[PDB]
């Protein structure tokens, strides 16, 4: 019942699965050989959501991991939680696509999308109640863009009616790592405005911010990042796994965020993040967990609230808590900031509470953000990409794979039509 | 006999079944794992619990309750809670996904996969009835299963029954406190069944209920589980004179007989009196006068608006425990004495009174206080039409621009009945505009 | 101002069998022949139980002429001086909305008339001007777009892409030039006949797709020289599905989400046209929001003209149906007044 099918593509996406695959395994007490050693009744109760029996006991996660070099594929297998997967999941090709869109769409991802295709119809025909799906990947590379869209749309025509979740990791203005990224951008952004109803948008310069700033980090590396998008990823579908006093599921907050069938981008967030020497000088409160959840610095999207309104924001506490002292709070906020909600929406606010906090956590909160600001974000991305597309910088790699400029250039007007749309409700009204 | 059939739709109205079952467990003696200890020590054969449970030949007590939801995780709740061994095993579940907050989800689309079950079991149940008296119905407007399935379901009970009485207990939602987006879509799309179906509406919402427990009970952090209680509490206090002999019964018929004035206009607010901490319970006489002063509060009005901007066009009050007849006159004519209270001209007699002996029960571990009196006062006033309108506007600030209508309309709802909708709320406020002025 | 979009609703008249066996009832109590939709004004109807105001109101004895010369007329005077013109279609099952486009032999249609005075104009202006006629014919299905005179084609050929000199130009779609409005009906039934359906309810040929025929008309000088001139035009023919409430679906599957689709589609079509009417939205308008709106992206705007033939019933069997279809065609133009 309410079961979810989760999709990995990508370095970045299979490198963030594997962290959200530990951080679950450790939430509902599974081993990493696949047993149960927990240590409370709940956690099996709604164990199917993510996880799949198997004869003698053990759990095997409903995962499937594609990719089109083995590489990131032996450095999983190789992994503390490697022996969880099933072996049969693991899709990969020999040709990476060489942080080239074209080929990870048409010309390589061609061949292995019916391979992930058929695992994907095997996995979902055994689950009773799909619930929906969840990608994880990055638009500013290659065969993780490319081919996350493609299976996005095969699943799309495949099962309409099902929502879908994409947790894109945007390119970044400052931090970028790859010459190609606004061509791979818009390209995927092209296929998701269309075949998504839910994009949590992640940045890698907002993480690295609350590293340094938030959680005083001296080193991040890769593994707190992936930390961080994990405690989102767990925290947005606790209500299908745990009782709690609101329940909501997925397409409750789809239906409660998305006011028009194109503004689905979001921005994620989550609440309790201190620095282990400044723990004990604060406590641990509704509140200052509030206060925390709306700071425009704690933001993953790397997009500045203040410069924007927000259309909608939805709020899943999870732990023992008052009901009065969440509204009152979720009110205070919508009141003091009146300035920054639109004022043709009488509540800006979806709550969700659930019983259960996450483990050594007295309770914690996940924040979903969708405001205006976030355009900005794809006017960034627009402004590069007419910067390589004048002068056709590195177009030829792409045209030599049976792309065309005319698929550019529809990218490029949707993108586009989608800050104008976003920008149309900005305004006073 | 005198049963009565309790049906909860949607989580706020599980959950309120729960406390409610909790407190008629409580005041019946009725153990969770539903035997009764008190018919093996002394002997009974003659108590009354045939309004909400019945027998079985091992002497197992099963209530008359039918629990619906369209997602498992409550009724998963009460299978493994405390009372999981009381209810019957027909606690009926969707198992797929619920109406995620939209009433054309949950009227048109996945709630027609359940309504057979519902119903079949409703008719069991009535079979077993020999003198049913009527439906109590909890759900909640806000909610796409609590609007959508119990339009659906009462749209079906009155096609099915029609005669009998149908009592609805609603979580209306607040002016300023939310806890979703499109409350508004799913309040209006519930008018037709409030209006054209339901026999009497008592309407509630949470941040009333807030300001009683921070004033009153002097609780600061009240959570679901005390709203709950005193909602069981109202509940119990409305069927009370049908489980224990009183000076002056009030079954439901004549309840409604002396309520409702006109057929259309059925919505009356409900308010407990004695709602009194523990601390607080001493330094008071809590007398019939006292507690009957404070039904009248406007503090004290369990939905948030204010009942001096409207007319009182009738009062029921339902007294339990130490009453005398005498003390209820006396309290009923300080009343009429009073300015404020303004009563319409159409109206002369005014108030009805029931008294029941059996004073209130005390949850074990709730907040409320032991007494030896209380008082419920059910009024039908025209200050409810002011909520009404407030949820008007919000309404109509998210269908000018026409948000959230493609989720709606998505699912079997038509785009012209969302004005339909609009329309007759805009009647029925007309309508209690004009009921409210005196005649010529 | 004038503005270019124009509501003009039409009132089917009552067939003898229904009025012979609903008019009892009526005769009796002065059976629901209450002629419940009835006509006071050209421009007002408030025999609904509400005062609705409309662009034009044609009435019952209103036969096919007279509606042609009312209603779509100038929009070949507009698509023949070279601006894009438009007509929709809407009405729900049993409003007649067959009988007027299409009509039968006896009593031409719409099409008719519009296709044999175009005919018509171009043979007197071809001693002056060269002129040719391109037709097409396509159905919108589950926002996916499908050649109803070529099929077997693969729905991802057929696509739309944003023309830099403002034109659509859905790819790979079959083109045809007709020479006669003869043949051209022959082409409109081909196309007819592959257009998806299913029964429904007692009905059999309920369409639950919406049609779109598309006449480009390219004109070019004969007894003169010029370079570059031709500014060739487009005339859209608009059939839309009625609207559907799961209610009456039974069988749901895949029936649910086409009927799903076709609302949504419907209501992304109104809020387009609602934005275009009101002058305070022009700053941006959905188009995005479905590939109907999508591929009339330029075929709405201020510059060229659009009609909106609304079919309605006055039985009693269809009030809510009627009312519906009002308030859908008052979207248009909210006009509330009294
Ligand atoms: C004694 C004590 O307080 O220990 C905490 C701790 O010190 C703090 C600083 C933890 C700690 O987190 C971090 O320092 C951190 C570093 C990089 C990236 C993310 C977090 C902690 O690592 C994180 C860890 O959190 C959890 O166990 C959660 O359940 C978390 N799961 C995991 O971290 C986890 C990861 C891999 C394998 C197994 C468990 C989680 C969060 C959200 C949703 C689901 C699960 C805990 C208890 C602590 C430490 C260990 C120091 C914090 O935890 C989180 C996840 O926010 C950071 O701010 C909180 C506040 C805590 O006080
Ligand atoms: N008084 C009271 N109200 C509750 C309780 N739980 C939920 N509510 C109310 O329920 C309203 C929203 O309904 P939902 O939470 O969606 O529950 P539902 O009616 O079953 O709707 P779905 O969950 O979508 O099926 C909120 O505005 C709450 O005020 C409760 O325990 N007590
Ligand atoms: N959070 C996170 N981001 C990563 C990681 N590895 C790469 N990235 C980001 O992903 C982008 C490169 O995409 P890539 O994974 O190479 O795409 P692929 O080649 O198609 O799989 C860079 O801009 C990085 O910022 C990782 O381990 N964690
Ligand atoms: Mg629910």
């Amino acid at each position: 019942m309410r079961e979810i099918v989760h999709i990995q593509a990508g370095q970045c996406g299979n490198q963030i699965g594997a962290k959200f695959w530990e951080v679950i395994s450790d939430e509902h007490g599974i081993d990493p050989t696949g047993s149960y050693h927990g240590d409370s009744d709940l956690q099996l109760e709604r164990i199917n959501v993510y996880y799949n029996e198997a004869t003698g006991n053990k759990y095997v996660p409903r995962a499937i991991l594609v990719d089109l070099e083995p590489g990131t594929m032996d450095s999983v297998r190789s992994g503390p939680f490697g022996q969880i997967f099933r072996p049969d999941n693991f899709v990969f090709g020999q040709s990476g696509a060489g942080n080239n869109w074209a080929k990870g769409h048409y010309t390589e991802g061609a061949e292995l999308v019916d391979s992930v295709l058929d695992v994907v119809r095997k996995e979902s025909e055994s689950c009773d109640c799909l619930q929906g799906f969840q990608l994880t990947h990055s638009l500013g590379g290659g065969t993780g863009s490319g081919m996350g869209t493609l299976l996005i749309s095969k699943i799309r025509e495949e099962y309409p009616d099902r929502i879908m979740n994409t947790f894109s990791v945007m390119p970044s203005p400052k931090v970028s790592d790859t010459v190609v990224e606004p061509y791979n951008a818009t390209l995927s952004v092209h296929q998701l405005v269309e075949n998504t109803d839910e994009t949590y948008c992640i940045d890698n310069e907002a993480l690295y911010d609350i590293c340094f700033r938030t959680l005083k980090l001296t080193t991040p590396t890769y593994g707190d990042l992936n930390h961080l998008v994990s405690a989102t990823m767990s925290g947005v579908t606790t209500c299908l796994r745990f009782p709690g006093q609101l329940n909501a599921d997925l397409r409750k907050l789809a239906v409660n965020m998305v006011p028009f069938p194109r503004l689905h981008f979001f921005m994620p967030g989550f609440a309790p993040l201190t620095s282990r020497g400044s723990q004990q000088y604060r406590a641990l409160t509704v509140p200052e967990l509030t206060q925390q959840m709306f700071d425009s610095k704690n933001m993953m999207a790397a997009c500045d609230p203040r410069h924007g309104r927000y259309l909608t924001v939805a709020a899943i506490f999870r732990g023992r808590m008052s009901m009065k002292e969440v509204d009152e709070q979720m009110l205070n906020v919508q009141n003091k900031n009146s300035s920054y909600f639109v004022e043709w929406i009488p509540n800006n606010v979806k709550t969700a509470v659930c019983d259960i906090p996450p483990r050594g956590l007295k309770m914690s909160a996940t924040f979903i953000g969708n405001s205006t600001a976030i355009q900005e974000l794809f006017k960034r991305i627009s402004e590069q990409f007419t910067a390589m597309f004048r002068r056709k910088a590195f177009l030829h790699w792409y045209t030599g794979e049976g792309m065309d400029e005319m698929e550019f250039t529809e990218a490029e007007s949707n993108m586009n039509d989608l800050v104008s749309e976003y920008q149309q409700y900005q305004d006073a009204t | 006999m005198r049963e009565c059939i309790s049906i909860h739709v949607g989580q706020a109205g599980v959950q309120i079944g729960n406390a409610c079952w909790e407190l008629y467990c409580l005041e019946h003696g009725i153990q969770p794992d539903g035997q009764m200890p008190s018919d093996k020590t002394i002997g009974g054969g003659d108590d009354s619990f045939n309004t909400f449970f019945s027998e079985t030949g091992a002497g197992k007590h099963v209530p008359r309750a039918v629990f619906v939801d369209l997602e498992p995780t409550v009724i998963d709740e009460v299978r493994t809670g405390t009372y999981r061994q009381l209810f019957h095993p027909e606690q009926l579940i969707t198992g797929k996904e619920d109406a995620a907050n939209n009433y054309a989800r949950g009227h048109y689309t996945i709630g027609k996969e359940i309504i057979d079950l519902v119903l079949d079991r409703i008719r069991k149940l009535a079979d077993q009835c020999t003198g049913l008296q009527g439906f109590l119905v909890f759900h909640s407007f806000g909610g796409g299963t609590g609007s959508g399935f119990t339009s659906l379901l009462m749209e079906r009970l009155s096609v099915d029954y029609g005669k009998k009485s149908k009592l609805e207990f609603s979580i209306y939602p607040a002016p300023q406190v939310s806890t979703a987006v499109v409350e508004p879509y799913n309040s209006i799309l519930t008018t037709h069944t409030t209006l054209e179906h339901s026999d009497c509406a008592f309407m509630v919402d949470n941040e009333a209920i807030y300001d009683i427990c921070r004033r009153n009970l002097d609780i600061e952090r009240p959570t679901y589980t005390n709203l709950n209680r005193l909602i069981s509490q109202i509940v119990s206090s409305i069927t009370a004179s049908l489980r224990f002999d009183g000076a002056l019964n009030v079954d439901l018929t004549e309840f409604q007989t002396n309520l409702v004035p006109y057929p259309r206009i059925h919505f009356p607010l409900a308010t407990y009196a004695p709602v009194i901490s523990a601390e607080k319970a001493y330094h008071e006489q809590l007398s019939v006068a006292e507690i009957t002063n404070a039904c009248f509060e406007p503090a004290n009005q369990m939905v948030k608006c204010d009942p001096r901007h409207g007319k009182y066009m009738a009062c029921c009050l339902l007294y339990r425990g130490d009453v005398v007849p005498k003390d209820v006159n006396a309290a009923i004519a300080t009343i009429k004495t009073k300015r404020s209270i303004q009563f319409v001209d159409w109206c002369p007699t005014g108030f009805k009174v029931g008294i029941n002996y059996q004073p209130p029960t005390v949850v074990p571990g709730g907040d409320l206080a032991k007494v030896q009196r209380a008082v419920c006062m059910l009024s039908n006033t025209t200050a409810i039409a002011e909520a009404w309108a407030r949820l008007d506007h919000k309404f109509d600030l998210m269908y000018a621009k026409r948000a959230f209508v493609h989720w709606y309309v998505g699912e079997g709802m038509e785009e012209g009945e969302f004005s339909e909708a609009r329309e007759d709320m805009a009647a029925l406020e007309k309508d209690y505009e004009e009921v409210g002025v005196d005649s010529v | 101002k004038q503005s270019s979009i124009s509501v003009a609703v039409r009132v089917r008249p009552f067939t003898e069998a229904e009025s012979n066996r609903l008019v009892k009832i009526d005769n009796d109590d002065v059976g629901g022949l209450r002629k419940i939709i009835n006509v006071v004004d050209d421009r007002m109807l408030i025999i609904a139980s509400k005062r609705f105001v409309f662009d034009r109101l044609f009435d019952e004895d209103c036969t096919q002429d007279q509606v042609y010369r009312n209603t779509t007329q100038p929009l070949l005077d507009s698509v023949l001086d070279g601006y894009n013109a438009t007509v929709f279609a809407y009405g729900a099952t049993g409003c007649g909305k067959t009988h007027t486009i299409s009509g039968t032999p006896e009593d031409p249609g719409v099409i008719f008339l519009t296709m044999k005075e175009l005919y018509n104009r171009i043979e007197e202006l071809k001693d002056t001007k060269i002129i040719d006629i391109s037709l097409s014919y396509l159905e919108i299905y589950n926002e996916t777009i499908r050649d109803l005179l070529n099929p077997m084609t693969q729905c991802k050929n057929l696509v739309i892409r944003e023309d830099a000199n403002n034109k659509i130009s859905v790819s790979n779609l079959s083109r045809h030039r007709p020479n006669s409005v003869e043949e051209v009906m022959q082409l409109i039934l081909e196309g007819n006949k592959n257009r998806t359906c299913s029964p429904t309810e007692a009905n059999a040929t309920s369409s639950r797709s919406h049609a779109v025929l598309q006449i480009n008309v390219i004109q070019k000088d004969r007894t003169g020289d010029i370079t570059e001139e031709h500014t060739f035009a487009t005339l859209s023919i608009i059939d839309l599905a009625g609207s559907e409430r799961a209610a009456a679906t039974k069988n749901r599957g895949a029936r649910l989400n086409e009927g799903a689709n076709i609302n949504k589609s419907l209501l992304a079509l109104g809020n387009c046209i609602n934005a275009l009417c009101d002058p305070r939205r022009r700053n941006h308008v959905p188009y995005r929001d479905s590939k109907l709106t999508r591929l009339l992206k330029f075929s709405l705007g201020g510059n060229c003209k659009t009609v909106m033939i609304v079919c309605v019933s006055p039985s009693s069997q269809h009030y809510d149906e009627t009312l519906n279809t009002l308030k859908y065609a008052d979207r248009a133009k909210e006009i509330k007044t009294k």
